[PDB]
């Protein structure tokens, strides 16, 4: 099938004004959260890395958790506050539009942003709660634990066991949460749009995603670069790029959608919130 | 299932 008119913005702000266009979903990356003050993850020369990937490796970092800490306690922000594209996807899950979000950041700002539990697949794990590596033990440690090892540059420990404590992120060479893929194999069969913004699908297995969708459904990318997507050649028939920024991007969509306004409101009051904390 | 991967 062919359901949008043409390739465009335009086009897709139309696809979701129609009845048709029911069930989004999102696919998420680093670049929605750049605007919140925390930098894409892809002083610490002082640790003789292998080479730079380590950091985040799941065989690397047990044996070597130093370097990822020290990369934290310079990367943790002073405050969690949402983007506009955050705010954006909040917009779709009040309108009854947002079938799931599926994350490949670990910052707990779509959760700030208001989605709740049952919109979100937090694909890789998050920061939010940790927990020591000892499958016999698995004790629960709170963020404001965590960030006070983080801060003090103490080596999260067990106080039971005394093993590692990491945050509940999915390190390379961890596998993904079960929701990952029992939400995949239902979500996936259908659904009218997906949205994929902030991300150059360069991570495994999600990256897989975007090719889980029905043939005929649209996919718009908003991100500051290029991504199985086909937006030039002549066999082009469904696959729109908006290239720029995340909140940029979202804020044109919002205005072809007549709900610029809704957006800089919410966003606006719900920012001062969180200043008011 | 396939583990977090670059690619
Ligand atoms: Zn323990």
């Amino acid at each position: 099938e062919r359901l949008l008119d043409e390739l465009t913005l335009e086009g897709v702000a139309r696809y979701m004004q129609s009845e048709r266009c029911r069930r989004v979903i999102c696919l998420v990356g680093a670049g929605i959260s750049t605007s919140a003050g925390i930098p894409d993850f892809r002083n610490l020369e002082k640790y003789h890395l292998p080479y730079p990937e380590a950091i985040f490796e799941i065989s690397y970092f047990k044996k070597h958790p130093e370097p990822f800490f020290a990369l934290a306690k310079e990367l943790y922000p002073g405050q969690f506050k949402p983007t506009i594209c955050h705010y954006f996807m909040r917009l779709l899950k009040d309108k009854g539009l947002l079938l799931r979000c599926y994350t490949q950041n670990i910052d707990t700002l779509e959760r700030i942003a208001g989605l709740e539990q049952e919109d979100l697949v937090e694909a890789h794990g998050t920061f939010y709660t940790s927990h020591c590596v000892s499958a016999s033990c698995r004790h629960e440690y709170p963020l404001s634990w965590m960030k006070e090892k983080i801060f003090s540059e103490v080596t999260p420990k067990c106080e039971d066991c005394q093993s590692l404590v990491k945050p509940d992120i999915v390190f390379f060479g961890e596998s993904l949460p079960a929701r990952f893929f029992s939400c995949m194999q239902s979500d996936f069969l259908k659904v009218d749009l997906l949205l994929v913004m902030g991300t150059s699908l360069q991570v495994q297995p999600f990256a897989s995603l975007i090719s889980k969708a029905p043939l005929s459904t649209p996919r718009l990318l908003i991100n500051k670069e290029k991504a199985g997507m086909d937006f030039d050649s002549k066999k082009a028939y469904r696959d729109v790029a908006w290239l720029g920024e995340c909140d940029q991007g979202c804020l044109a969509l919002a205005e072809l959608l007549g709900w610029k306004k809704e957006l800089e409101d919410l966003v606006r009051r719900e920012h001062a919130s969180i200043d008011a904390q | 299932t396939a583990r977090k991967s670059t690619g």
